[PDB]
């Protein structure tokens, strides 16, 4: 009994078909060069776009120059910039390094 | 003070206990809504999440979803959207507003049909009849112009002009479209609406039953096993007297 | 203070001053010639007058 | 009690109010009910609770949330009905508990009765508010009625309406006040529950036969516990059987219609179990008359123990009264179907008929009968 | 006091019983019990059923009594005048 | 007990657990607290209740309702603060109840302790959720932090986050789940309360002097009841005094700022009373380390009764340990102000200093001391 | 990493315990909002119910209310309306929307000021200073153009152009309008805002106090009266020994 | 058993007391009690206060220690380089 039974009550808590719609499929957008800005939230906002959804930061990361392709952005961006950046903490100094910004 | 007629009970694909829904007609009956009822009556409550249950392939209804929506999106970055994207979205309402709704139908208020089955008495045959029935005004009666005489309507006059005739449409299958078929092909659709879990939920029914016949005789055995002693008593009054 | 507190309790649940603010905002009453129907907003059900 | 795990924590000494509670030999299944009752109460508690999570009362929004509940919430649909579909079952669990009461006339136990009295009166009022929650039309007007029924008090009646209202309408306060009450309330009932049990463990249980059984008793832990195990789960079946196959059967209230303050449904009856009480409301043409008629009508139960006149307790040895007993039964069951109908005259008279019939059954006949049997039986 | 000890005073009763394993859970359950159905089912049925039958009549009785009362207007007055 | 109104209902026999409860002679005001505690609990119950009526949790709307509450609701403003302004007072009522514990070391009573333990642990968690309700920014992030603090469990940690969340965010479920809990919960605490009392009425009260007082006892009803009457209302004063003149004094949390999911405040500290616990979180550079540091940190209280080594109970006759006792006191009071500050090295080290200081005080020093006194005192 | 300055504590009409608000300046400071802050920062939470507390006659602010409001009212019988009618109504927001709000102020988000006092640390003198202070960029500093240097701002640069100068306006009284006065005349206004009951609520303070000094010595008497016996004990050990 | 009866055994103690009306609620309350303040106020104060004083120093000590550490950048490095 309980194994199915208790599951049901419990699983109610677990997740919902609503935010199940999240995990970006879109992403898609946008900027040009600097902006940044370049965020939204959506707690996330595959990607897709392409591909991608690895990350860079939260809020329209969107990638590292989208591996030199697009990003938004595509590093540089406005103050400080996209990845390195710094734009690390309020806003300095560690940027997105790491090393290769990917 | 109309004699309230009751629809004769029809068999159905779902009628019986374990009787399931058949999506083939459900797919079709959707188009009807996609064709007809999108005129006025809405259904607000279901996402495009239907996909595979109504058999729609993930892409199939997604791409199908895509065309349905499409409104604005450019108000100083504050939006909604064109082109819904995901399935979470609901249908556009043909009217923004009961004011906009009622006046458009001229004093009539088309209801949302989402649960309406569970609202009206008498299941689906209520509507299917109400679909079927249109009669010739008896001698000694008149109507409001928009009101059309059917004894199925409670006051037996309805502003709804009969939508369904033989081959109003063409089905997705290509099945020849028939007033009754077109009518009857939908009657499964809303029956599904108020209870998506319907098909799924029945599983537990058979699940519990065979589960159920297990334990009771078992319990019934155990109980007695204890009571076996009590009902086995004897008494002896052997007074020293 | 029992007469303070017990009272200050009850009068809470009693009425919202804003709910009270919503009784019969319709004053009008003329606006309407004789037989000529204007409208107004009653206790929250519509009124033809 | 050497090294007994009962006394080691002092707590478990209290736990010996059960294990060693002596018990009567011959006991109908009809004594399962007392224990059976609490069962529903528990199982409920969880259901409305997890349901309470995703639901919200906001006069505009609230009902909408419910739609979200049975649909997009994990297993949301099974749960709603559960909490609901327990409810009526629980009530049928109720009256039976009462039912055993008179058929063996165990009400000889005095204040215990009065406890069992008040205990009930709250419970019905509870789900009454609980029934408002769905925010259906029938809820709305049904809510709208009974307060409008209250006002008839000659002097002070007026304010108390809009006082409980908190305004001129049925709006937010009226609702979201209750979502506290319909929620906060039942606990205290549970708190009350134990009290109602205590007194019984003053004297120990009553029997079928109206005969003190003290000559024979039984340790409770082995046996009746078992019959419980059976008796308990049996409920679940129909309870789980109704819910899935034919959910809306007892779901006779039809309104998922978002309540229109202006619009009125073609028919308003409270849900099934009120209706006889509600029916009796219709009877008196005096609106005030029906009030002192309606509310008092149940209060009679308090008055029963006053009328026990016989020299032997359990009805099952007085055949005559037994007729009245059943005679009353249908009379209740009667008012149902009349109550289950509109206000047309053939029913009206019929309804008008059984009303005074009703009291006579209890109030006069029952006390009248036993006297003669004594004389008949040479007492 | 201690619930069982001080209950009552009893003298010269004797009791006889077995282990539950000594016997079966169906000692002629069918055969022996099936007759018992009647003596109880006949016992009360004298005292109980008939009132309901009266009800059931009233159920149809009044309904029928109701039915005409409305259902047919061209009854008492036919549609002539 | 001839015609005593104690036994006439069996119920009031239980009521003789109080009237005739014997009591010790010499008793500090410091024994008012146990009874004093329940006081707050009651007065609370009403406040959040009537407050619960007009408030609603809906992630978009909810906070707005609150504005409506202190403004347009009859006396809405006095009430909000009450329920709140009791809270901290209640906590200061708490520790004192504990405070008496060690200073007389009454924890000799064994499981009773453990009860008093668990009883607390729930309570703080309660208002924690209670503090979410206002939906302020500081609430929001403060909420956002601690769950994000949870995740560090090596294998299973992940889901449990979004499981308690019910998603990837802090949104509805996270909130309105709690509005059940922050509400449903304290009752069970009250239910628990009596249990914690029961055990005490196994043995009767403890004293100042670590000396069994059995030679002298006192009927409770006349006397300590009085000192209660005094001791009770005194609380109300400051409680009612703070609330009106300087409401926001302890209202140090400043955010009526509608919580911006994106935006972050310049500073996040939990409210005043957590902070030392929160402070100790900062100490460990290992994020996991601080967890087993933080949560365990209070669990030490369970461990105290293990370390009583002396041959006499009450501290007031052991002067040496008394130093440690106070020595510990400020050490607690110390971590406050450090916790009351940002993460900046001079404090950091200082904060880093008292941490290991803290345990040493309790864990080693205290058990170490008494041994020698025995030898010093020739034991 | 700015040194956080703190405003020197000024006396006030309300400052002291029993010190009340004076509506004369409150009436004036309203106009300021009626003039200035209606530019961007809103206050959403107060009806026109102020009337007599800010001394406004029922008609006075009603007719005053009348002018203030709002749009439209003709959308197929649905919507809001012109000319508020009753006092329940709130202020029109100068911006419909943070998007509309922020862009209009170009990246700045003007906050709603309703409770803002209770938000910011340091009471009113926070703002009054923040009102007062504007300094000349030190040598070795520059600003974002819209940002204007005041050490009172936390980053000490604010896009708000100083509104207040001597005689920005004319008061309702006709009092000569002065930057400090115009500033200081408002500082009572919001202080009132978050706590309308403020004036009223103090009553209970004096109410409870004299009520309070009553009972405690009284209680203090009674208690002792009982304890009078216990502390009066004597003991005598007179062993037969 | 009965809480008071079976408590303990005690022998040859004697007690002396009056009605509360026989006496007053302030038998030289001021005069007699005011000295007592000291013997208790002095008793523990030896044992208790000093630890806090250390704290209070640290309070100012570290704050001051904190203060310079940030407040003035042209301190360790003046604004020259
Ligand atoms: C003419 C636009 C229109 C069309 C097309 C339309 N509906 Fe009707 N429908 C209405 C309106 C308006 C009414 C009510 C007329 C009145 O109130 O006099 C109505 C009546 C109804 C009713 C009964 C009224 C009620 O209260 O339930 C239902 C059910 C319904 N429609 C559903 C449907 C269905 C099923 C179809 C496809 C056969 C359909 N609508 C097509 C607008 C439409
Ligand atoms: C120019 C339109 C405008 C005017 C006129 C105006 N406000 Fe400013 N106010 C703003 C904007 C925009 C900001 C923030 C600028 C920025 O973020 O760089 C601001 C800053 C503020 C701030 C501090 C910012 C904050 O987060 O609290 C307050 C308080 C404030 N205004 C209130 C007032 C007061 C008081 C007045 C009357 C002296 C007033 N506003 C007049 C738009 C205005
Ligand atoms: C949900 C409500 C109730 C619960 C949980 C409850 C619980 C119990 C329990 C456990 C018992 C012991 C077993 C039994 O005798 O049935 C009992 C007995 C009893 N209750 Fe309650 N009861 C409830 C309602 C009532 C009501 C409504 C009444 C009277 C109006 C009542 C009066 C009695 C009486 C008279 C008995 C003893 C009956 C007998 O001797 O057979 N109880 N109840
Ligand atoms: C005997 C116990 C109870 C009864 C008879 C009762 C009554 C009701 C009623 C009449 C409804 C609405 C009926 C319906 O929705 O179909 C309901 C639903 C609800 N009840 Fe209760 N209540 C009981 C205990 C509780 C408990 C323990 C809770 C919460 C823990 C609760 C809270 C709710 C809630 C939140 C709902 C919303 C679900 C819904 O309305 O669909 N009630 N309950
Ligand atoms: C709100 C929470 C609590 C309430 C309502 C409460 C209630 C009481 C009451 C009424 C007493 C009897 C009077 C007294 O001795 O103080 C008591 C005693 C006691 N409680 Fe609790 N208590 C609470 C919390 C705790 C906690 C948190 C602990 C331990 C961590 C605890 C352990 C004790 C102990 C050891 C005693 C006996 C102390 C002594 O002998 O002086 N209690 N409590
Ligand atoms: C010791 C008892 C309790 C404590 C410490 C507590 C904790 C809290 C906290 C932390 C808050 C928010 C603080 C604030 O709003 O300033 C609060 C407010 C609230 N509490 Fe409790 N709770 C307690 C008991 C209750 C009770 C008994 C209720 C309801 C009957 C309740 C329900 C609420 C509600 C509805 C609010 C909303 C008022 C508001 O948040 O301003 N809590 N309580
Ligand atoms: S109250 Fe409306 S008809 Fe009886």
């Amino acid at each position: 009994a309980a194994k199915n039974v208790v599951s049901q009550f419990v699983s109610s808590m677990s997740a919902s078909a609503d935010v199940l719609a999240m995990s970006k499929i879109e992403i898609k957008l946008s900027d040009i060069p600097e902006g940044k800005n370049m965020a939204f939230k959506w707690r996330g906002k595959d990607q897709e776009a392409a591909v991608e959804v690895s990350q860079l930061r939260d809020p329209q990361h969107d990638l590292e120059r989208v591996k030199k392709p697009e990003w938004v952005i595509l590093i540089g961006v406005c103050t400080h910039l996209g990845c390195v950046p710094i734009a690390n903490a309020g806003d300095f100094g560690g940027y997105y390094c790491p090393c290769h910004g990917s | 003070s109309d004699l309230e007629l009751h629809p004769p009970s029809y068999p159905w694909s779902h009628r019986g206990l374990l009787s399931s829904l058949d999506h083939t007609s459900i797919r079709r009956g959707f188009q009807v809504y996609k064709q007809v009822c999108s005129s006025c009556h809405s259904m607000d409550y279901v996402a495009y999440r239907h996909l595979v249950g109504v058999c729609y392939t993930e892409d199939e209804a997604k791409a199908l979803a895509e065309e349905v929506e499409v409104q604005d999106g450019p108000n100083e970055d504050g939006e909604m959207f064109m082109r819904p994207g995901k399935l979470s979205d609901y249908f556009p309402k043909p009217y923004p507003n009961p004011e906009a709704a009622r006046a458009a139908n001229n004093g009539a208020l088309p209801p949302d049909l989402s649960y309406i089955v569970r609202a009206r008495h008498g299941g689906e045959d209520y509507v299917f009849s109400l679909l079927t029935g249109y009669c010739e005004p008896p001698t000694g009666v008149s109507l409001r112009e928009g009101l059309y005489f059917n004894p199925y309507f409670p006051g037996q006059a309805i502003g709804m002009a009969p939508p369904i005739y033989n081959e109003v449409l063409e089905f997705d299958d290509g099945t020849p479209a028939t007033m009754s078929q077109v009518a009857k092909d939908v009657c499964t659709f809303l029956r599904w609406a108020a209870e998506p879990e319907h098909d799924h939920r029945k599983r537990m029914g058979l699940k519990m039953l065979l589960m159920m016949g297990l334990l009771l005789p078992l319990v019934y055995a155990m109980k007695r096993h204890k009571w076996s002693v009590l009902k086995s008593r004897k008494l002896a009054y052997r007074p020293p007297k | 203070a029992a007469k303070n507190v017990v009272s200050q309790f009850v009068s809470s649940m009693s009425a919202s001053a804003d709910v009270l603010a919503m009784s019969k905002i319709e004053i009008k009453l003329s606006d309407i010639p004789e037989g000529k129907n204007m409208a107004f907003k009653w206790r929250g059900k519509p009124l033809f007058v | 009690m050497t090294n007994i795990r009962k006394s080691h924590p002092l707590m478990k000494i209290v736990n010996n109010a059960f294990i060693d509670l002596p018990a009567p030999s011959n006991i109908s299944s009809w004594w399962n009910f007392g224990s059976l009752l609490g069962i529903c109460l528990i199982l409920q508690i969880l259901t409305g609770l997890f349901l309470a999570m995703h639901y919200t009362s906001d006069t505009t929004t609230a009902f909408s949330s419910v739609t979200h509940i049975c649909r997009d919430v994990n297993y949301g649909w099974i749960i709603r009905y559960m909490h609901a579909n327990g409810a009526s079952m629980f009530f049928i669990c109720l009256y039976m508990h009462v039912g055993r009461g008179l058929y063996y006339g165990s009400y000889t136990f005095l204040e215990t009765w009065n406890i069992g009295v008040i205990l009930l009166l709250t419970v019905m009022a509870t789900a009454f508010m609980g029934y408002v929650l769905p925010w259906g039309q029938m809820s709305f007007w049904g809510a709208t009625v009974i307060t409008n029924l209250l006002s008839a008090i000659p002097y002070i009646g007026t304010n108390l309406v809009e006082w409980i209202w908190g305004g001129f309408s049925v709006d937010k306060a009226t609702l979201t006040r209750f979502f506290a009450f319909h929620f906060i309330l039942p606990f205290i009932i549970m708190a009350i529950a134990m009290v109602h049990l205590l007194f019984l463990h003053e004297t120990g249980s009553n029997n079928p036969t109206g005969i003190s059984s003290d000559v024979d008793k039984i340790p409770f832990h082995p046996y009746y516990t078992i019959k419980d195990i059976l008796g308990a789960l049996l409920l679940i079946l129909a309870l789980m059987l109704l819910v899935l196959f034919a959910p809306d059967l007892l779901g006779d209230p039809d309104n998922y219609t978002p309540a229109n303050p202006l619009n009125t449904p073609p028919h308003i009856k409270p849900e099934w179990y009120f209706l006889f009480a509600y029916a009796i409301l219709r009877s008196i043409p005096n609106k005030l008359g029906g009030v002192l008629a309606l509310a008092f009508s149940i209060l009679i139960l308090a008055l029963i123990p006053l009328l026990h006149t016989s020299k032997q307790r359990s009805m099952m040895f007085r055949p005559l009264s037994q007729c009245l007993f059943w005679a009353l039964v249908a009379d209740l069951l009667t008012l149902t179907w009349i109550g289950g109908q509109p206000v047309e005259h053939p029913y009206i008279t019929i309804g008008q008929l059984a009303s005074v019939l009703y009291f006579l059954l209890i109030l006069v006949l029952m006390p009248t009968a036993g006297t003669i049997e004594n004389k008949l039986l040479k007492w | 006091g201690r619930q069982f000890g001080h209950l009552t005073r009893v003298r010269h009763v004797i009791t006889y019983s077995l282990s539950p394993f000594e016997q079966r859970a169906f000692p002629h359950y069918f055969s022996k019990g099936i007759p018992n159905v009647l003596r109880r089912t006949r016992a009360c049925i004298l005292r109980v059923a008939p009132p309901f039958v009266a009800f059931y009549l009233v159920y149809t009785w009044g309904t029928q009594e109701f039915e005409k009362s409305k259902r047919k207007n061209p009854a008492a007055y036919e549609n002539d005048r």
